[PDB]
């Protein structure tokens, strides 16, 4: 998930937003 | 371990952010 | 309203904390 | 909601593990 | 400033990205 | 004011994150 | 680059305590 | 109302920032 | 005590320092 | 160190919300 | 003591707790 | 800059003070 993504390498905005509903 | 534990945390504050009045699930 | 907007930044970190491998509902 | 719970008086964490998962 | 326009009502994403350089 | 205060530590937290490597500003 | 963005956003807390009236640049 | 809670996370975030390694005194009542 | 004192009104950063070990 | 720093950080946060009035000391 | 119990592992609310006064 | 000099090695709130604006 989120974690292992955006904690492993940075996530942009556009990448988080990803997570959103 | 921790360090994903301590990013977890800012990676949630930063969803609450992004994501606005439609929101997230997390986990 | 900006209060309850910083009481949510709150609550996401402390659900966080709390429910662990759960996760949850925001 | 958890904002009427949380938000006008203190949750203690046993209040806000209703709100897992 | 910021704290004047988006601390008593929400700013958005938006609103924000408006106090970069 | 209190209230500013911690409004405003939460919007710098904010920038910081939407403003990516630009940065941001912040004279009081 | 991870860590280096997490140090920020706890740089930007301190810096934003200190400073005071007087506010930072944080680029 | 939860003023007083909320402010008190930054409150301990500011003392263990200003204190350093001789950390601080934190007990509310 | 300190909440009541530092929550109440803004604290400087001496004042914070009477909290200090 | 810097990451013992920031877990301290977050190891504060969470013992304020944790212990509630009987508080805690973080040395 | 808790930098090696709780930073290097994910320490749980109870664990936490051991620290509290 | 502060990165170099405070992401590896702490910062004091008086290191800090020289970014102050
Ligand atoms: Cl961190
Ligand atoms: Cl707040
Ligand atoms: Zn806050
Ligand atoms: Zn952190």
């Amino acid at each position: 998930g989120i974690v292992e993504q955006c904690c492993t390498s940075i996530c942009s905005l556009y990448q988080l937003e990803n997570y959103c509903n | 371990f921790v360090n994903q534990h301590l990013c977890g945390s800012h990676l949630v504050e930063a969803l609450y952010l992004v994501c606005g009045e439609r929101g997230f699930f997390y986990t």
